[PDB]
RNA sequence: UUGACCUCAAAUCAGGUAGGACUACGCGCUGAAAAUAAGCGCAGGAAAAGAAAAUAACCAUGAUUCCCUCAGUAACGUGAAGCGGGAAAAGCUCAAAUUUGAAAUCUGGCAACAUUUCUUUUGUUGUCCGAGUUGUAAUUUCAAGAAGCUGCUUUGAGUGUAGACGAUCGGUCUAAGUUCCUUGGAACAGGACGUCAGAGAGGGUGAGAACCCCGUCUUUGGUCGAUUGGAUAUGCCAUAUAAAGCGCUUUCGAAGAGUCGAGUUGUGCAGCUCUAAAUGGGUGGUCAUCUAAAGCUAAAUAUUGGCGAGAGACCGAUAGCGAACAAGUAGAGUGAUCGAAAGAUGAAAAGAACUUUGAAAAGAGAGUUAAAUAGUACGUGAAAUUGCUGAAAGGGAAGCAUUGGAAAUCAG
RNA sequence: UUUCAAUGGCCCGUCCACGGACCAAGGAGUCUAGCAUCUAUGCGAGUGUUUGGGUGAUGAAAACCCAUCCGCGAA
RNA sequence: AACCAUCUAGUAGCUGGUUC
RNA sequence: GCAGAUCUUGGUGGAAGUAGCUUCAAAUGAGAACUUUGAAGACUGAAGUGGGGAAAGGUUCCAUGUGAACAGCAGUUGGACAUGGGUUAGUCGAUCCUAAGAGAUAGGGAAGCUCCGUAUGAAAGGCACGAUUUUUCGUGCCUAUCGAGGG
RNA sequence: AAAACUUUCAGCAACGGAUCUCUUGGCUCUCGCAUCGAUGAAGAACGCAGCGAAAUGCGAUACGUAAUGUGAAUUGCAGAAUCAUCGAAUCUUUGAACGCACGCGCCUUUGGGUUCUACCAAAGGCAUGCCUGUUUGAGUGUCAUU
């Protein structure tokens, strides 16, 4: 074999021998990704996850970010 | 079509629904109490400066202006 | 228009003359059904589309200003002569005269019971009828989008000063309001077909 | 003929621009939408017979109309620290500019400060 | 004629809202008529539709009948009224959905939470 | 399912010994179902389960609030308390320092500020 | 022997901040076979530019950006700019001059006191330590200005209360047939008789629903909130021993250097070599114009991304996004990457009880339904292609054409 | 319509050769800028509103109105 | 050197097709 | 608007049913050439078609039921699916160490992603003593990290 | 000139999935708005329902909790809600990823045991570059002290 699973994109592209996912290029701390691969973009990019905590702050802008509680 | 427009596509999460078009956005009135009154809440801005008998501008008017009756 | 990104995307190249197989850019890849099949071309399923539709087509035309005004001045005048009325489909054979005018304390109506009492006693209701009549389901792909019926053409009103005659005639099946400051040719010819049934008020008229 | 503009949204750019008039006078009613001009010769052989727009009135145009560059800005008469008058001409159709204006002028009242002791 | 920006007259639109509604939503259209005498000394014109409920079925092919509601089954915009049935093959009974919009109420289950509605709605009781 | 508000005027001893308790019932319950059990049991599993939630939420609640009341009117209070809006929000000018000006700003709005005025006609 | 400092460290020292993502539009830098793509760095709701080291040669104009025009002109197939018309408009801040009759300034610790989208936010007051004279405030910015003299006109970085007025978040209120007759499984259809309409947009409901239901109109609004913008009235404090504008001058007027620039080199800027001045310097045609080498700034402007909406002479399941469906999914490749096919029972499962044959699969009876020519291999169900039935012809072609017979069938 | 007899009839496209097993669906002179001619319409020594401003309550991206400029023509 | 996605619908003087 | 493009996608033929790919008894089972038991005969002949491991794979291991897809035949069969069960450590291995080298830091390049550098012009780690010393510490000594055969 | 076989015609059946009608999807235009992250983001991995594998939601408080709103459900079987709203919390292993590595430590406090100088557990901590301040210092750096 010459690819184990990265640990920050979870893909088998991680490069034993160089110590370097050809998926994201952990560990470097930037993620690997070019203009010229659009398709490669969309596939990983903010949207394929659960965006657990932007859909919290986007429901949370609607009312201007309030803190406190009802009267 | 992004995946981020998919999320919410396949989600089951409500959209954040936010209803504010206004056809004719004429912005109501605020500052002076007097002209506050005797404002039309429907005409233009250039007519009710010139009903009241306020110049909207100072300087000539780059166009046409209102010709309602001969 | 199409995406201008579509067709672009799906990667592919001629595989070479001499194969038994026609030329096209077939998608690399193995263990999809989509390996190995054609596209780039309007002849290939999911292939780029022959002259992809642009946004920059010529949506608008320029008219000279003044021939948009002999059209209306004609327009009105075929609105005056009856036998142009009967051909455009208007019932009025019952119509007191043309042009038919109307008092001016029509301009500040408040119900659309009057709206509606008033045609009856010019006998004008003859055409609202049949608009209600004819009210039918679209034929075709237009009414999947947001045009789902049609329906005939009413009575045109045409007003001096608005006060309230809008908003008692405008929810009656086929009749238009229109201030006669902004005459529109859409209304006073529609299809382009001449001598639409116009009605009107008393200083409208005067202000012709 | 690589990247187009295309004017679709010339009829929403015209509405945009007339809600912003709105929303700006709703602000500030009293006082007119613009300020005023000068009036300046342009400055060519082609042009030098019109009468145009200027930026605003120099700083010798308001001495003798009777504003001081300070409380001119305030009642809405822009001062250009960069025109001059070379001809009495521009000095005098300016000057009368100005003369109009302050007549036609209510400068409201403000709010003054009055300190307990003097 | 909507005059308003505010709601969509798409027909696309239109079917999507009423077919991705919640049942806080389709518990509204999931109303019902008020029957003559029950309107007129209300002065309410329909109500959205409530378990144990008195009903009478005005259109289809159980016409005229009446029974109680047993369970506004929303998520299928139906109503299962008792003793109202259709027979399976095997012997089993299994009631079928009449729709809100086809039945008429002739008697109500007056509660606390429903009086103050009554007279929000423009009502008397 | 305990009502809220008569668990948040306990005491956080008597909570906690609650929850206590309430390990023991929703430990034994989840035995029955691997050993069978019948559909009430397995009902009332998930009415204990968010009971649970009940009072740990009430404590939570209790407990922040007892630091909120601590660290009122200090300087620095643990981040987990303090403004969580944005990380930019955060690092923005504060309104006093956006009003700020220099006393040569002040002496030009005081003297000569922006007048009320009218054109007539 | 003791101390000032200067520079340099260390600390899980007290408090802070930077990184990564998105990248449609922004600003750079690098750069191919167009200053393009790809690469690299960096931001914001806009960015950048921006209050002339600017044009012009006039009767002069007057920050920037953007649109039209200039103009396919000028200059050298590339390809301007000024003027002109518009959109929008807003101006300003430092360094260089002694506060010298007073470092007047500021961070921090503690202590209190308030305030709050907010117990989460934001400050004031006192007090101690330090920062700082190698320069923190006040003053000044070339348009000027300072310092005197003069005599007129002006002044809050306040805090409560109250009402009106706009802005947002949520809740809340809404007209009139489900009346008869025929069709049908179903009346939303046909006809009869009526109503409502500031509502005859759209959708749902067992078939074309303004009057069954949700809505739509009213709403450019009523109502209960919850926060708020800016003015107005009024109360309470106020450092005014002050601060500011403009006349006048028997006084003065500081203005940015390894930068401008000259020589050469790389493609206006940059590298190397050399290196300035003070009516000086820059740029234009002796005159004109601007005053670089320091700084900030709304709006008009861009916006294939984000958060939402409203549409359409668009496509209609080989189309339209690769994806109308469990789609960037199954899947393929060590990997970078690649990447599909697949919508429709019916009004309602009422998804075929039961008997019988069969080990089972299933079949045959039944039964459900308006319909099983709707049985989940489920709307319609074409052609190629095949099986049977009936008719016909066939001796090493068929197919077709014209003319008629035979049989079949239709009309007038 | 089918078959029969009499007479006739080389396999189509393309440039012998190349293509064609059969069927259904898809599938190629399009959009746009400039120029030239011709015909029509409006006006006529003039002509062109749609860069903008005004205005439009009812489909308000429509229609309607117009100031200064400018393009071409008038040597 | 091979491979991958881009530039890229690169390049046609030529081959084949081009619908009542 | 299609008869063609060695056209595209889907379906479908002819070629063609063409080329082609141990024995006996008993029991189970609806059904026995491929199942099971006994019986003989063979084959592998310890360099096994034997019994174990390492990587690798991931549950294939075991029990029960089934025979829809797999099975160039079939199966009452399987690595098929269905339904459950199964790996127990103070002493066995890893975790503990280094080798060649990789390699952060100190530094230095680089417009820049980055590059070199690891002994380098690095203030680079702790030990003891003492009635307590001005109730403010004096005196004396010594000089990274990953990486599998070692335990 | 019989049957078959071959072919043509018609009927039925098969195969196939065209045509038609639809359509919570696409695409295109316009409009409004500005809101990610060391207070741990985007992404990844594991995990949770009475019976769930996908997808959704969610985090050992796990298809949710508090609050407010609505006012009786959920549905496939066996103060509600597989509801809305959202100012309070919870938010596992990771990831810029931060004690060190891809398991091993150190530091402060607290607790347990029918075992207490041993063992164990728990909670809170320990990345680097930089800035202000603080404290502890170094120097044959500068200089002073009758
Ligand atoms: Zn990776």
């Amino acid at each position: 074999k010459s690819h184990t699973i990265c640990r920050r994109c979870g893909k088998r592209s991680f490069h034993i021998q160089k110590s370097t996912c050809a998926c994201c290029g952990y560990p470097a701390a930037k993620t690997r990704s070019y203009n010229w691969g659009a398709k490669a973009k969309r596939r990983r990019t903010t949207g394929t996850g659960r965006m657990s905590y932007l859909k919290k702050v986007h429901r949370s802008f609607k009312n201007g970010f309030r803190s406190g509680k009802p009267a | 079509a992004n995946p981020r427009q998919r999320n919410k596509q396949r989600s089951g999460k409500p959209r954040l629904t936010r209803r504010n078009a206004n056809k004719k956005a004429k912005a109501k009135i605020y500052g002076n109490f007097v002209i506050q009154q005797n404002w039309d809440k429907h005409a233009t801005l250039r007519q009710n400066y010139a009903r009241l008998g306020l110049l909207a501008t100072p300087n000539y008017v780059t166009g046409g202006v209102e010709k309602l009756y001969p | 228009a199409v995406s201008e990104k579509a067709g672009h995307q799906t990667s592919a190249e001629s595989w070479g003359t001499g194969r038994a197989l026609a030329r096209i850019p077939r998608v690399g890849g193995g263990g999809t059904h989509r390996s190995g099949q054609a596209a780039f071309g309007n002849m290939c399923r999911s292939g780029r589309m022959f002259a992809p539709t642009k946004t920059w087509r010529k949506w608008h035309v320029k008219v000279n200003q003044n021939e948009k005004r002999y059209a209306i001045a004609s327009a009105v005048a075929a609105s005056g002569v009856p036998s142009l009325l009967l051909a455009r489909g208007h019932r009025i054979e019952e119509i007191p005269e043309v042009p038919l005018v109307v008092d001016d304390a029509v301009q500040s109506f408040q119900k659309t019971k009057e709206a509606v009492a008033l045609l009856k006693e010019i006998k004008a209701y003859r055409d609202v009828i049949k608009v209600a009549n004819s009210r039918k389901l679209r034929a075709g792909k237009g009414k999947l989008r947001n045009r789902r019926h049609v329906q005939r053409r009413g009575p045109l009103v045409v007003f001096n000063e608005d006060t309230g005659i809008v908003k008692a005639f405008r929810n009656i099946p086929g009749v238009e309001i229109v201030n006669v400051r902004r005459l529109n040719l859409l209304q006073l010819a529609p299809g382009g077909h001449l001598g639409r049934f116009v009605i009107w008020t008393k200083s409208a008229f005067g202000l012709l | 003929q690589r990247y187009v503009k295309t004017w679709f949204n010339q009829p929403g750019r015209k509405l945009r621009r007339r809600q912003a008039r709105q929303t700006k006078a709703a602000k500030i009613a009293p006082r007119p939408v613009e300020a005023i001009r000068p009036a300046v010769k342009p400055p060519t052989i082609r042009y030098n017979m019109k009468v145009r727009a200027g930026r605003g009135f120099t700083l010798e145009e308001l001495k003798a109309a009777g504003v001081s560059r300070r409380v001119a800005s305030t009642i809405g008469i822009p001062v250009d620290h960069r025109r001059r008058n070379r001809s009495e001409e521009s000095l005098q159709r300016n000057v009368e500019r100005i003369k109009v204006y302050l007549a036609h002028l209510i400068v409201f009242p403000r709010k003054a400060g009055q300190p307990k002791k003097g | 004629m909507k005059f308003s920006r505010d709601v969509t007259s798409s027909r696309r639109k239109q079917r999507k809202a009423h077919f991705g509604a919640p049942s806080s939503v389709r518990r509204v259209l999931m109303s019902a008529p008020l029957s003559k005498e029950l309107r007129e000394q209300y002065k309410i014109r329909s109500l959205p539709v409530r378990r144990d409920d008195q009903i009478t079925v005005i259109r289809g092919s159980n016409k005229g009948r009446e029974g109680k509601i047993t369970s506004v089954y929303r998520k299928k915009f139906l109503l299962l009224i008792e003793r109202v049935t259709r027979e399976k093959a095997n012997g089993a009974s299994a009631p079928v959905g009449i729709d809100a919009s086809k039945v008429v109420i002739t008697k109500l289950h007056l509660d606390k939470d429903r009086k103050d509605l009554i007279v929000r709605k423009g009502g008397k009781v | 399912a305990l009502k809220t508000f008569e668990l948040r005027k306990q005491s956080q001893e008597n909570l906690a010994e609650q929850l206590q308790e309430l390990r023991q019932e929703l430990a034994s319950l989840r035995v029955q179902k691997i050993a069978g059990g019948s559909g009430s049991k397995l009902s009332k599993i998930k009415t204990t389960r968010k009971d649970i939630a009940r009072i740990l939420t009430v404590i939570n609640e209790s407990n922040r609030l007892a630091a909120r009341e601590a660290y009122k009117n200090k300087k620095y209070i643990p981040l987990d308390l303090r403004q969580k809006k944005t990380r930019a929000i955060r690092r923005a000018l504060t309104p006093y320092e956006q009003s700020r000006k220099t006393l040569k700003q002040i002496k030009k709005e005081r003297y000569f500020p922006l007048r009320k005025y009218a054109l007539k006609a």
